[PDB]
């Protein structure tokens, strides 16, 4: 039972050569959404504004597969998300580097899919001049992979709604609204696509 | 629901 | 003495393969309780509010059982919690990582036992408005692990009685009471339980 | 393509003892460019200011070359920058560690060049008196190599323009103007040029 | 000196390291303070840092050699994670603590080991009326996390804190400071419970 | 490269790392600071932080080689991780050192490795009457932590603190800066204690 | 109060 | 000058 688990991690992570992530011939497709907990505090001297979510990551490794039959039924498993790859998504107007809040373990399921849902808060760039009005304020942050083009690393979303049914009820500023988008940018000096997800949230006292 | 919780994420998608 | 924790230790972390956690098939109950010790910081701004506590956690695995008649008759010892698995609980809406304040050391049994209680500062996510009054403020945080449902983990209390009795007499907050309780949710979807341990606290400024 | 860039990382880092770095025999061209997103705090009691930028660095090493025809026509990689070796430029002037706001990953192309570009905050000496003015302040710092002369690590720009099309638009600060210019300092006792590219941003409240 | 290194291959690589203290053969750790500095009070919170030097001493036989076969080296300097060092902790801290000198130890041939870290600490003290000439005073309790006094013995040398290096200059100025042994018990068990007891008293 | 590498294995893979100074093999550690900026002041804590470049220099016979059998190199750039590196501390700091800079040095043929770290450092001092003409002055001391004097020495190039890069717009001017040898004893033991002392008189 | 003590709590429940 | 570099200075002495 725990003999199977532990054969499994050692065919899957130790017999087998480190995933060097996806390839223009491997191209990968990461599966985001968020769940917004809080607005923490809004900065108008400098124009940050600070958030706190979880980001569900998913994705798929062939490398990851395996029969349920030769490992006694077992299906899934969790573990620390060192013993694998993941991407490399980042947020593209950030002032300080994430804080990390929740442990940073993935689970893998016998088709080579990866959940990962890191909680995070973040510092970013947002003019929270208004909020206290009742049209508030709009803020925007996107989400990509800083060194993959759209030709190795794809997003999208299942939804375009962000999960608001955590978010803080006594937080000092509430959400009218909150979306996130899949995006093409062409934006810097390559003749290649990066992709992004555009987190939208409009907000107010 | 199901696809908020850290738990039972895993078997939504 | 010092030879038999050495041969334990290396039969038991060497010569091993590493418990890859627990499973639907193997599952793992972790007991835990909460001893608080101020409430340092509560932020009107921001509404979050940070704690000191001690968070004892004990679970059992059968890895790590001994008969202590081979090994000098030790029936216990301390060892780094990096050597040994240990269960992912978390703060469900802290706001900053939270800060360790003690060292990260176990208390491992012959039966199996863990022993492990780590010291923390969490700010975490409540509305401070009203603390000066009489009636105080209420304030809630819970608990859990991040990745395993009540199949594979579940948690329990063995009392609802937050500790106290080594709260900080001179905080600048008097506790009016402090609960943990085990929550079970199920979704409408799947059979698997989820387990939470609901920290209550109400307070005001003394 | 996925065996083969395994292949290709193999030989190219596993098969081989680590490049030393430039010598004065073998010197190397650092390429420099910056794209400024923000300047998110002037700080007028302690004369420090606080960017957010890109940092372009482009190098090449003979080391890194390969075949695309032996390897499943692969051009370029994405990898891990503590997996090669990376050249350490400084601001000469910050007055905090940097903060680094980007995963430190680099793209090697078959030609053994590399593309590394961090995301970083830094805080920097400038005097920020005149900032809400029409005429606004300037500030300036320092870019090169903490050990390296200019005999080892030559620096250039592409443009002496400073990439200003990602600029945060709703930024507390206009930029007025912004160049990346490369410098040549000499001493008497000592062959060796010295360089820096100097950063030099004019800006205003907006 | 290629004396040095031959004994720190003896004593580090040709063995399991030792893996703390045992009821049977249990160990003395020696403390002493020497407070150089109440850096900061907050009355809105109830913490106060405290900057000061913490010597630890203690004695293992794993870590004897005789000097005749090494060169006559009596002692040494090695990094502390070459070793096993006690988890002494502060009992009422609210920050970790910041450490502000390098983590090296000094061993003698006897296996005595002396290991002073130089610490920042924030911890639970009440400074409301410092600004007074009786001023407050505030306590704090150090001992091990995990261990009992069956495995570790807490010692002093003397109950006077070192204060011949406090800052002169400081914003507040120390009326007295002691370290005292304390232990407690409790009905369950016969082990005793050790703690080191730093108590302060400071004005502005 | 060829030649680098060679040297770099040599120097590095061939050997034990040099496990510090000895009684026997004792060394001199040159320093010297040069100041870049006063940062901040802090009055209700006492605290001032300085940004400075320490150049810290020493030998070693064990990093020696003849450049002929090494493609005439005389010098090279290393990862301060690859060698031994001296515990400087400023031992009235309040903050752990912030690191500025790459952790790099330079080793010279003969032996010698030259370290540059640039540092920000919060110590104490009191800053009151720094908006006068006096100005005020303050201290602060750097050595070995856990070496006395019979290990490592210390010594200057020159008393005086190089400020030709000192910061023009800063809040505040450098009236004096200087920085001495001090040797020092303690009451209970026979060692030589040795530092260099950072005075700095500065004004608004 | 030993188990209140993180030294002692090991032997409580 | 050249010994206010980090770049020269290991060259002064
Ligand atoms: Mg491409
Ligand atoms: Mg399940
Ligand atoms: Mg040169
Ligand atoms: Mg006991
Ligand atoms: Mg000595």
């Amino acid at each position: 039972s725990q003999a199977n688990l532990m054969r499994l991690k050692s065919d899957l992570f130790n017999r087998s050569p480190m995933y060097p992530g996806p390839t223009k011939d491997d191209p990968l497709t990461v599966t985001l959404g968020f769940t917004l907990q809080d607005i923490v505090k809004v900065d108008s001297s400098t124009n940050e504004v600070d958030l706190v979510y979880y980001e569900q990551q998913r994705w798929k490794l062939n490398s990851l597969m395996w029969d349920p039959n030769e490992y006694g039924n077992i299906t899934d498993f969790r573990t620390s998300a060192a013993d694998i790859w993941t991407p490399d998504i980042t947020a593209y107007s950030s002032t300080r580097p994430v804080q990390v809040l929740s442990p940073q373990i993935a689970v893998v399921t016998h088709d080579g899919s990866v959940m990962f849902i890191p909680a995070q808060r973040l510092s970013f760039m947002c003019d929270p001049t208004g909020v206290d009005s009742e049209e508030g304020v709009t803020c925007a942050v996107k989400f990509g992979s800083w060194v993959y083009s759209g030709f190795e690393i794809d997003l999208k979303t299942d939804t375009d709604q962000v999960d608001l049914s955590s978010y803080y009820a006594s937080s000092k500023y509430e959400i009218l609204s909150a979306t996130q988008t899949r995006q093409v940018q062409h934006y810097s000096c390559c003749p290649e696509p990066y992709i992004d997800v555009n987190l939208v949230v409009k907000f107010r006292e | 629901g199901c696809c908020s919780d850290p738990r039972c994420r895993y078997r939504c998608r």
